[PDB]
């Protein structure tokens, strides 16, 4: 008695609409450079 | 993908939705896992939406020592428990999430652990509704509702259906092994044609009330 | 040789976004509805 649905049922959104992108990324670091900070710096040449 | 045909009218609705609106009684749960199922768990089900749950545990409490939070009031069913929780429904409170790669494929299958809402009572509701036997069965307004539980038996469960399949029998015929949904009734009348194991023809979906 | 990375290496960008929507969506249609057209209406009572 139902009208055979032309569409497949499925769940309406896709996740990619319902998801909030945090501002920015995340850099990946690496050790410290602290030799200025050992024998300070001077220019020269 | 789009419409391949054109039918002279709409169809009335789409399995876990609601028609008709009156007094009604729904509930949330957590999807568990029919693995989680500490028994055999026979019955097998992908979390169809047009699926009767049932009640597994709570999940309340949080933490993992002595104090536990008690954060919410939470229920923590499975596709086919004895306990009936409610028909699992209204696929427009979830996200797609595609299936296999696809992310826009069609789905009407809820990922285990996530949220639903679990309908205890409703003036109508459309659910898929299944054969109990291998022969042609006609539904009419005084006809009953009993869905197949998780530890339905291989002899009972000759033609295979699925974990929450919802079935559809009539007074003092109910498949056996199958259990029923008190006061639940299908309102709109159909004809499902013979079926066997192998074929499993698709009940078409119903007006049912439920309580 | 090479100093392993932190992240795991993969296509950058996700097919998520540089996807486009096209405005507006088909809808499903039934049989012409055509009795306005042979006899009219007319809005009365």
């Amino acid at each position: 008695n139902f009208t055979a649905p032309v569409t497949t049922p499925s769940i309406p959104t896709p996740i990619q609409f319902l998801q909030t992108w945090l501002p920015g990324f995340v850099k990946v670091m690496t050790a410290a450079r602290k030799i200025d900070e050992i024998i300070g710096i001077d220019t020269v040449g | 993908m789009f419409q391949k045909q054109v039918y002279r009218q709409y169809t009335p609705g789409f399995p876990g939705d609601l028609i008709e609106d009156g007094p009604k009684r729904a509930r949330p749960g957590r999807i568990m896992s029919l693995s989680a199922v500490n028994p055999a768990a026979t019955a097998t089900g992908p979390n169809r939406i047009s699926r009767a749950f049932g009640y597994a545990g709570d999940v309340s409490a949080l933490g993992e020592g002595q104090p536990k939070t008690i954060a919410a009031r939470a229920s923590e069913v499975v596709i086919g428990g004895a306990n009936f929780f409610g028909v699992l429904g209204h696929p427009k409170h979830y996200a797609l999430f595609g299936s296999a790669g696809d992310s826009l494929a069609p789905s009407y299958d809820l990922p285990d652990g996530a949220e639903g809402e679990f309908f205890d009572m409703a003036t109508g509701l459309v659910v898929e509704i299944f054969n109990g036997a291998a022969t042609a069965l006609d539904l009419d307004y005084g006809d009953l509702v009993a869905y197949v539980p998780n530890n339905l038996p291989t002899a009972d469960n000759a033609l295979g259906l699925p974990a929450g399949a919802l079935v559809g029998f009539k007074a003092g015929s109910m498949p056996t092994g199958l259990v029923q949904i008190p006061n639940a009734r299908i309102v709109n009348a159909i004809s499902l044609p013979a079926q066997s194991a192998g074929n499993l023809v698709a009940g078409v979906t119903i007006v049912q009330l439920t309580q």
